[PDB]
């Protein structure tokens, strides 16, 4: 008496990886039950920010179907990227067909 | 483009609230008075118990005032979702005063944004 039905982790993860210019360190380490926990380490190479580097590590936040990307410490130091994670799934289909080119 | 639309270095200040046009245009010491950037800085840094209240001497010829606007919302907002929605406002806001300026004023969109 994460919730996969949007769109597939790995997925989310690689958006993440792709928005970020800089290497992902900590990528492997990211499961479905860690990722509004475990922080996030860069390469350097912020774009967010073009700033060189950070004193502090990013941090990934589930809220309503979108992944909210923002910097722990000052949070104004560095800008809030918002991704999309509802994707209607005609639209997915769609997607991997154009990824075969 | 003269002088006084070249720039406005002097500013124009209220004490209260309500002052009638009368006071205003008589120049009135207990409502109205005239500083500069310096001169109102020592003045709110020494007596910052008064109400200070910025404007215009007049529209006729110094219309010209930087872009301005006043947000109240009857609410608290966690700092990271703070941030979220000043940046979702500035580029709504952003984009539709440099709409409406390229379809009235005929200016360029991108300049303004
Ligand atoms: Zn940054």
């Amino acid at each position: 008496r994460w919730e996969p039905g949007f769109i597939s982790f790995e997925d989310a993860i690689k958006r993440v990886s792709k928005i970020f210019i800089n290497s992902i360190i900590n990528f492997n380490d990211l499961d479905e039950n860690n990722f509004t926990t475990v922080p996030l380490v860069i390469d350097y190479v912020c774009a967010l920010c073009k700033k060189r580097s950070h004193k502090h590590p990013h941090q990934l936040s589930l809220e309503n179907g979108a992944i909210r990307i923002y910097k722990t410490g000052n949070p104004h130091s560095c800008k809030v990227k918002i991704v999309p994670l509802d994707g209607n799934k005609l639209f997915n289909i769609a997607q991997r067909i154009l990824d075969t080119n | 483009m003269d002088a006084a639309i070249r720039g406005n270095d002097v500013i124009f200040v209220l004490k209260t609230i309500g002052v009638p046009s009368a006071c205003r245009q008589n120049e009135d010491p207990r409502f109205v008075e005239a500083f500069k950037c310096d001169e109102l800085e020592r003045y709110i840094d020494n007596n910052p118990e008064c109400t200070l209240f910025e404007s215009l001497r007049d529209e006729e010829a110094y219309s010209i005032v930087r872009i301005f606007m006043d947000v109240d919302l009857d609410a608290c907002l966690d700092e990271i979702d703070y941030l979220t929605a000043i940046q979702d406002f500035i580029i709504e806001v952003s984009n539709c005063v440099a709409r409406f300026a390229f379809t009235e004023c005929g200016a360029i969109h991108e300049n303004v944004i």
